[PDB]
């Protein structure tokens, strides 16, 4: 849950910007915050996903692994063959369940990628995997989200 | 060293019951293959502890 | 620990039949000492250990990867019961 | 000679000796019962030069699980001054041993409040999580149980 | 002891190595800083600055090609080059094409000191009566560098580049008990490694041992006071 | 402090006094009515529960103490109050799912 | 910390990375220095915690003290058993001890 | 750069050891690992057996004395004794001693090649009347062995202690800013190291590197495989 949460803040309150090149310079004056919701030009969007735009996850997680990041922004990556708004908490969610299922692609189907992963979901994951995948396919995605929720617990501190 | 490699040959896809009283449905009961572990205490898997 | 295992529940019309076929053929296995397999020496399964890679000896263990390769036949009445033991030693 | 070198004279073990699980405490020896020795026994004695004893080894031995060193020994005989003991009960020896436990896994912790714990994770100094100025933690205790 | 290292490949972008067996704390000990140095340290290659013909802005749209000039930065940014030569500092790629053409990294016009490994990876899609020119600059580096803190200015219209130098996608390692005879709690060091293929993994991990030593070797010649 | 005390496993002097000899297994006091009264310390004594009750010096020689001072502490007592345990230094956060 | 200073180091660049976060969700007020954030943490029961296992700091801050804690009575029976073949009672023949 | 080493010892026991400037990344890449083998590997000494003339085991009471034999081995795992003859790997140490006066560890008979670091520590007070005749085995070992392990028998009424033999007593590490370099992110290394005398800090640190770069070496001639 931790990690596919997202982070809203409040300093930008729907400030509202012509370009993005004006929202990222309201950002470096310090008077927007990160993930604050604005609106650019009519869309809705945050400086985050004007910042950070990633061509693949590998990307985006190198980032969150130099400190220019955190998991839990909100940041435009190019993943599956779409480009998505989401974080990249959000992203090595669904790398965790894709590489321990073996199927990226039927882990995409079956994973709420909109909504932070909690007690009912994680438990309506576990039914759909044990429905699509079968038993062992099942018990090697338990220990997958175990190992990493384990571990991911104790990093955040 | 010689006769623990020989208990863990033994040991080798065996399975030993666990069981949790009081045993409330089937799942008070459930098997899992031994890994020899250093200590006085058997290690039991987090994901289990629901049903027992 | 037991790979295949969807694939085993879906030889047999109940799980518990596959139980008696597992078991009764790794009774057969330990009573001939692993010589009526029907293994070849390659999917034989095997035990990391140090002094060289061992036959693993869980019976269990061998008659759950044979019945994967389909080389074995189950089913009730199959053969005569006592010329069944008397010709297999 | 090995399993009595801490026997003393009497057969009782001594003050200070570390006893492991199965080590004699207190010798005794009961007779057998008079019996003939099984054809096979009488065979493997005859192979081995070993005539057999009329007695049998039923010393008091330390239970599995069980040990560390002998601090204290008492002994009560019958027929000697002040002490009177069970009718057919010739007499009765008592060891005290006495073991330092220092904490494991396995040992159940808590604190005034109700927190129960197990102890699961027994971790190297260097692995604990510590301050800026290099002071590590001792116990880490999940806020789950809050 | 002396431990067994073992090494488990898939061509020049994948490297399992496992340290087997070691003692307590030890494979928390290497693992760390090496996987620190390899998304840090392995210098290599990447796209720094674009020239795009008839287009001015990086939020802009491009006609005759399907892609925007969003998705185009996007698609450099998962492009490979290798120099040849250590001497090259820098380079700069050319692309030239037209017509109906799914174009490719390997339509690049061939440049010497450099190979591309990624021959057919997609750039853009150009339909019935479009018109694509474009060149791209090739520095080397290390880690990962945004374009916001480089605005490099050679050209008149070109658009800065999230610069992946780094050759390393991705390391993962995790240390698990083996045991030993008596002993069941032993270091076992699991290394995974992604490259993309410039440098083949195991030549990325002993480079990153190589640049470790290296920095050990400082803690010769101390300049001794005492307050 | 009061725990121990009406417990009686620690050892407290019954009057005014001078300590004049302590070691691991007596304390003697010379007391104002002039008796001089040595007190023996249980020493890794066995209880019903097989924990160590065993008493421990905890004044000096030539020490002038009063009518209930300490003059021994008991098991689980530290200078005469309750010592259930330890006092660690404890982290409040999940660990690896240890 | 004034020991701290009085030693001769700052904050460290790991702490002020955690004091970045605590901001951002709001533990510590915007504006302040890293002393005084660090002040704002301590005074919340919280402090930076490096990990020995990695040298990076715990994302979050992390409230330690001192606890007391108490070491549990074992009962004989409580201990690790284990049979495979022992004595048999005389009228029923089930495990004996 | 070059980075520039420098190391403001105090006596035995202190030691700090900067390291100017660094990559960013490297002050925790280097100063944990240093600290893990800090703490755990560094070679020492300490006391592992113990035996006093008419004490038979451990819970035991000396006439004449305050201390039990319990606190007295307590008192004496605190005991650190360092080597001059890096040949000799175990001796024994007397000590004898009367009367009305608080036996500390200088009080041991003195003897060639080995050292008292802690003269002042406190071993038992003997009141009048009181003798105190001890001799205790001291090995040198690394890490921390309970007595419940080496069983060695010197003596019938020897006692084995717990040997904590590391002499390595805390480790901290300070990353900070540093305007020493060219750019302005550079890392600034400060090692803290506390020891017990018998291994001065600067001797850790260099058998700290040694261990490192010897345990680095393991990654050498690995047994290839590919799937």
């Amino acid at each position: 849950y931790y990690i596919t949460q997202v982070r809203k803040e409040k300093k930008g309150a729907g400030m509202a910007f012509a370009t993005p090149e004006e929202a990222l310079a309201a950002y470096e004056r310090g008077e927007v915050a990160l993930n604050a919701p604005i609106v650019v030009a009519g869309r809705e969007t945050s400086v985050g996903r004007l910042k950070f735009v990633f061509a693949n996850p590998d990307e985006a997680l190198l980032a969150v692994a130099h400190g220019l990041l955190d998991l839990q922004d909100v940041v435009t990556v190019r993943y599956l063959g779409r480009r998505l708004e989401t974080s990249p908490g959000r992203i090595l969610f669904a790398r965790i369940v894709g590489e321990a299922v073996g199927d990226e692609k039927v882990a995409q189907e079956l994973i709420q990628m909109d909504v932070p992963q909690e007690k009912n979901s994680l438990k309506d994951l576990v039914y759909q995997a044990f429905l699509r995948l079968g038993m062992e396919k099942t018990a090697r995605l338990l220990d997958a989200l175990k190992y990493y929720g384990f571990t991911l617990s104790t990093t955040s501190g | 060293d010689e006769v623990w490699d020989a208990l863990e040959e033994v040991i080798h896809g065996k399975v030993v019951l666990l069981n949790r009283a009081p045993t409330l449905h089937r799942l008070g009961i459930q098997a899992f293959q031994p890994v020899l572990v250093e200590g006085q205490s058997i290690q039991l898997h987090p994901l289990v502890c629901e049903a027992f | 620990a037991e790979p295949g295992i969807d694939k085993l529940f879906g030889m047999v019309d109940s799980k518990y039949r596959l139980t008696v076929v597992v078991a009764k053929r790794a009774q057969q296995l330990l009573r001939h000492r692993f010589k009526n397999t029907v293994l070849e020496p390659e999917e034989r399964p095997k035990m990391r250990t140090l002094e060289g890679l061992y036959d693993d000896p869980n019976a269990v263990t061998w008659a759950m990867k044979e019945l994967l390769t389909g080389r074995l036949f189950f089913g009730e009445n199959l053969v005569p019961e006592d010329r069944l033991q008397k010709e297999m030693e | 000679e090995a399993a009595l070198r801490d026997l003393d004279e009497e057969g009782i073990v001594r003050i200070g000796a570390e006893v492991k699980p199965g080590d004699i405490l207190v010798g005794r020896t009961s007779f057998k019962g008079e019996q003939e020795p099984s054809p096979e026994e009488r065979l493997l004695r005859s192979i081995f030069g070993e005539k057999a004893r009329d007695v049998k080894d039923t010393s008091l031995r330390v239970p599995p699980g069980e040990g560390g060193i002998v601090v204290g020994r008492l002994r009560l005989r019958r027929g000697d001054p002040g002490v009177e003991l069970k009718p057919g009960v010739r007499e009765v020896v008592r060891v005290f041993v006495a073991q330092k436990r220092k904490l494991q896994v396995g040992d159940k912790l808590a604190n005034r409040h109700g927190n129960k714990g197990v102890v699961a994770k027994i971790l190297p100094v260097e692995d604990m999580p510590h301050l800026p100025d290099g002071t590590p933690v001792d116990v880490i205790l999940n806020p789950l149980g809050v | 002891k002396a431990p067994v290292f073992t090494a488990r490949t898939q061509g020049r972008h994948y490297g399992e190595f496992v340290l087997e067996p070691l003692e307590r704390g030890f494979g928390v000990t290497l693992g760390n800083p090496l996987r620190r140095i390899l998304l840090s340290s392995i210098p290599g290659t990447a796209v720094t600055s674009v020239y795009i013909e008839d287009v001015l802005h990086e939020f802009s749209t491009i006609p005759g090609v399907k892609e925007d000039v969003v998705e185009i930065i996007l698609n450099l940014k998962e492009l490979v080059v290798r120099f040849l030569d250590p001497k090259m500092a820098s380079t700069t790629l050319i692309l030239r094409a037209e017509g109906p053409k799914e174009v490719r990294a390997g339509d690049f016009t061939p440049s010497a000191d450099v190979e591309i490994m990624n021959p057919d990876l997609h750039i853009a899609t150009l339909e019935e009566g479009g018109k694509l020119y474009m060149e791209v600059r090739v520095d080397r580096g290390v880690g990962y560098v945004p374009a916001e803190r480089h605005g490099i200015k050679d050209r008149i219209n070109a658009i800065p580049v999230d610069a992946i130098f780094s050759p390393v996608r991705r390391v993962a390692f995790q240390v698990e008990d083996t045991r030993l005879g008596q002993r069941t709690d032993l270091d076992k060091l699991t290394l995974r490694i992604w490259t993309d293929g410039s440098v083949t993994p195991l030549e990325a991990l002993n480079q990153a041992v190589a640049i470790l030593k290296e920095h050990l070797n400082y803690f010769a010649n101390p300049e001794a006071s005492l307050l | 402090e009061r725990v121990v005390r009406d417990s009686l496993a620690a050892l407290y002097a019954e009057e005014d006094g001078e300590v004049v000899k302590v070691d691991g297994t007596r304390i003697a006091v010379r007391y104002e009515d002039g008796r001089l009264v040595e007190h023996p310390l249980r020493r890794y004594a066995r209880s019903n529960q097989g924990t160590a009750f065993d008493q421990r010096p905890r004044v000096r020689v030539g020490q002038r103490v009063k009518k209930g001072d300490l003059l021994a502490d008991g098991p689980a007592s530290e200078e005469g109050f309750l010592a259930l345990g330890q006092n660690v230094l404890v982290a409040i956060m999940p660990f690896d799912g240890y | 910390f004034g020991k701290r200073q009085g030693e001769g180091f700052g904050v460290d660049k790991r702490e002020k990375e955690v004091l970045a976060r605590a901001e951002k969700l709001g533990l510590v007020s915007p504006g302040k220095s890293p002393e005084e954030q660090l002040k704002e943490l301590f005074d919340l029961g919280k402090v930076v915690l490096y990990d020995g296992r990695t040298g990076e700091p715990f994302e979050g801050p992390i409230v330690v003290g001192q606890m007391f804690i108490m070491k549990l009575y074992h009962m004989v029976e409580d201990k690790m058993h284990a049979r495979s073949t022992g004595p048999y009672s005389l009228i029923t023949q089930q495990p004996l001890g």
